[PDB]
């Protein structure tokens, strides 16, 4: 018995163009410790990439958050994440909202 | 459960701390006097087996004997007049819980202490027949140090019902320095009882004074930690 | 007056991947760790400077052996858990301890165990009792509860000790814990026909209330929530959204405090 | 953490009343644990009640009759007896709990306490002043007993005559609760009829002459 972990990508302050910023990658949910989390610049992993320790959630669910330092540009386009409980690791796009 | 001791001074004491549980990781000490706030002394450590102490006291004053099984015990060193008191071992089951504590008392002067003479006096003609109780007195008198424990034995059994003793004593001399004491005790019971005269009625003062370590260089007896005692009978 | 909540979770995987450890526990203040423990460093250390800063060493040590002893206990029950299930492979075992103070006064205490995620035996401290989900939970409620004493000593671990850690613990990390930051609330207007977007960022204490209201009067849950999520410097954020000529405004709560935004 | 301060002054209160014990905290804990606790006169240390900001939680032989007043604002724990009875007179503390370490290392600091003492009430006061007789023959005994609790005693005029204090016992048996005061002295020109002439001698005070 196992759920599926949710994706949710945002940026930590107020996206403008041309600022240094944070983008944030938070997955919670995944019964599974054992994941796989990448971050996606024009579909390409960063590897200046920075997360939070894993941690316990009262369901006896698990979450965790990824980030790194970076410069949002409109060309550019900003997760993907590997799971047991995923038959193919699944991707998700940036909303910029 | 009390327990009490008196010393002298510049004299070494033992207490012995009196808990549910005889053995605890923290134990802690404290003492309380008639005028102050309780205040902690120390604690002792188990673990690091080892005791902490407050600020403002020589870490040469107290020390610990921890036994495997029996209860720990805490021993002072340089008795001053102002260490008497009452001292409390206390632990942290569910909150504080204090134990029954043990007095102490220390004198300067060894020469001064004098053990109590116990007398009893019979109920009046006049109460028996106004009202239907009796009332039996004991006076307690000529005993220096005021640690003293004072009880009643009706028909060779502790009575605590209907018996009353002031919390303090009185001077016997209002204006000398160490000056003796005497104290007061009360027993009311029916009419009926007392007029029986199978029942036998006790006054007993344990009186706390010098121990056998203690040497005596006086002409008087010595004033040994000792059970003085009156007694009365039935009279119709 | 806000709600508070100690926490200690240990966790245990059977023929795990090598890089993943066997047994980890890590402790909690407010969501956030203060401690870790694992098989590989078999060594209990705060997770916290200042938790660190205001405890002696032999903490640490009397904890490391007490750990070392709950991960032997955690790896023998997590196979008696499988012999009995008769399940072969990899599975998981988590245990999650600990006290809430909340901010209408009740407290609470709580104990559970999981097997692979799923409900498998909670404590009932008022009962002093364990709910168990299973016949093969029942075996081992049996065993348990025939103990007295440790349960005894569960309960008024929950009830009397949880509580103090907690108290001195939101005095050893007052700064990091009892500060509170406001937040910063902001009005978005943006597919024919869209809707008004009201944000809020910049506020430790996670607890937020956000209503929308036309001139008093709330909206009957048409207001599409959004969820509330950690900034990564220590804040929070989130967001909601709720042609006519029809004035508006955002309600937020935070700790303490009510604003509104008009337009 | 510094102080703990008990304002109200040892007092003397009947039975059936209620009463309030004073005491303030300097703390800088937010949500501190507070401890009442009472000291008897056969020196038994028991804890009475405990206190935080959101609970409260006494003592099984309270059983009902002790409340406590805790409010923030004026960082006030006061304790209420609605009920008072006799089986209460003693000296009451109020402590604060700290923590340095573990919670079995904490401390509580106390403050120099309040001294109450409960009189009972005396139905059908019986005043009367017997001579005991001298059993075993140094001193002649002088009892002064049946009163209200209202008559307070005072000491002797001269100082070769002594006299103790009130005193309250209770027939547990009969459920009879009597105040008493004893006198004696050396003086042949010692009699029990002006042994308490220095004192407040209620009007309707039985003086038996020899039977």
């Amino acid at each position: 018995i196992q759920r599926t972990p949710k994706i949710q990508v945002y940026s930590r302050h107020p996206a403008e163009n041309g600022k240094s910023n944070f983008l944030n990658c938070y997955v919670s949910g995944f019964h599974p410790s054992d994941i796989e989390v990448d971050l996606l610049k024009n579909g390409e992993r960063i590897e200046k990439v920075e997360h939070s320790d894993l941690s316990f959630s009262k369901d006896w669910s698990f979450y965790l958050l990824y980030y790194t330092e970076f410069t949002p540009t409109e060309k550019d386009e900003y997760c993907r994440v590997n799971h047991v409980t995923l038959s193919q690791p699944k991707i998700v796009k940036w909303d910029r909202d | 459960r009390t327990k009490s001791v008196t010393r002298p001074t510049g004299s070494s004491a033992v207490i012995t701390c009196d808990l549910p549980v005889e053995n605890a990781v923290y134990t802690h000490w404290y003492l309380h006097q008639e005028g102050k706030a309780p205040q902690r002394l120390l604690y002792y450590d188990s673990y690091n087996s080892r005791v902490v102490l407050e600020s403002g006291i020589s870490r040469e004053k107290y020390h610990t004997y921890a036994s495997t099984g029996k209860s720990l015990k805490f021993i002072l060193e340089n008795l001053i007049e102002r260490d008497s008191g009452v001292y409390y071992c206390a632990t942290w089951d569910y909150k504080k819980l204090f134990g029954s504590g043990t007095t102490l008392v220390v004198t300067e002067d060894l020469k001064n202490v004098f053990p109590p003479e116990v007398a009893v006096f019979e109920p009046s003609e006049a109460e028996i027949s106004h009202t239907q109780k009796a009332t039996l007195v004991c006076l307690a008198t000529g005993f220096y140090p005021d640690h003293v424990e004072l009880s009643w034995w009706v028909n060779g059994k502790e009575v605590h019902s209907g018996v009353c003793t002031d919390p303090q004593p009185l001077k016997e001399q209002p204006a000398l320095n160490d000056s003796r004491y005497a104290l007061s005790s009360r027993l009311r019971v029916s009419a009926t009882f007392w007029q029986n005269p199978r029942n036998h009625f006790r006054c007993q003062v344990q009186f706390y004074g010098l121990s056998e370590n203690d040497e005596w260089t006086q002409d008087r007896a010595k004033p040994v930690t000792q059970i003085v005692s009156a007694e009365a009978w039935g009279r119709a | 007056m806000r709600t508070h909540s100690l926490r200690y979770f240990r966790l245990g995987v059977s023929d795990p991947i090598h890089g993943v450890p066997e047994f980890i526990s890590v402790g909690y203040v407010d969501s956030h760790p203060i401690t870790t423990y694992d098989s590989v460093t078999r060594q209990k250390e705060p997770r916290a400077p200042w938790m660190a800063e205001n405890l002696a060493p032999d903490h640490w040590e009397r904890y490391t052996q007490l750990l070392r002893g709950w991960q032997q206990m955690f790896k023998v029950e997590l196979k008696r858990l499988q012999r009995h299930y008769n399940h072969s492979g990899s599975h998981t075992y988590q245990r999650m301890i600990g006290c809430e103070l909340l901010e209408d006064g009740s407290t609470t205490g709580f104990l559970q165990y999981a097997y692979d995620g799923q409900d498998f035996l909670i404590f009932n401290k008022d009962t002093l009792s364990w709910l168990a989900v299973d016949n093969v939970a029942h075996t081992i409620k049996q065993a348990w509860e025939a103990n007295q004493h440790e349960l005894l000593y569960q309960k008024n671990w929950l009830e009397e000790e949880c509580i103090a850690w907690l108290k001195r613990f939101l005095e050893y990390g007052k700064d990091t814990l009892q500060r509170t930051e406001p937040p910063l609330v902001r009005v978005n207007r943006k597919p024919g026909v869209t809707a008004l977007f009201c944000k809020a960022h910049g506020f430790y204490p996670p607890e937020i209330y956000m209503t929308w209201m036309k001139n008093g009067e709330e909206i009957v849950q048409e207001i599409d929530y959004g969820d509330i999520l950690p900034s990564g410097d220590g804040t929070y954020q989130a967001w909601a959204s709720i042609q006519s000529s029809n004035l508006y405004s955002c309600h937020v709560e935070h700790s303490g405090v009510h604003m509104v935004l008009q337009v | 953490s510094d102080k703990v301060t008990q304002s109200s002054p040892d007092q003397t209160v009947a039975s059936g009343s209620e009463v309030v014990l004073l005491c303030t905290y300097d703390t800088v804990y937010s949500n501190p644990d507070l401890f009442w606790y009472r000291i008897r006169p056969d020196y038994s240390f028991q804890f009475v009640f405990y206190g935080d900001n959101s609970r409260s939680e006494g003592a099984d032989f309270t059983q009902g009759r002790f409340s406590v007043k805790h409010i923030l604002t004026q960082k006030a724990f006061h304790l209420v007896i609605s009920p008072v009875r006799t089986e209460d007179s003693a000296t009451y503390y109020c402590a604060t709990r700290l923590w340095l370490g573990d919670p079995h290392t904490d401390k509580l600091i106390f403050g120099k306490g309040t001294r109450v003492t409960v009189e009972p009430n005396i139905q059908n006061p019986d005043p009367a002043v017997y001579q005991l007789r001298d059993s075993k023959s140094d001193k002649s005994v002088c009892l002064f007993t049946d009163f209200d609790s209202q008559t307070n005693v005072s000491q002797s005029k001269d100082s070769d005559v002594y006299i103790t204090d009130k005193c309250v016992l209770d027939m547990r048996s009969m459920d009879f609760k009597s105040n008493s005061a004893v006198a004696w002295s050396n003086k042949s020109d010692f009699a029990c009829a002006n042994a308490f002439n220095n004192s407040i001698i209620p009007e309707d005070t039985f003086f038996p002459s020899p039977e």
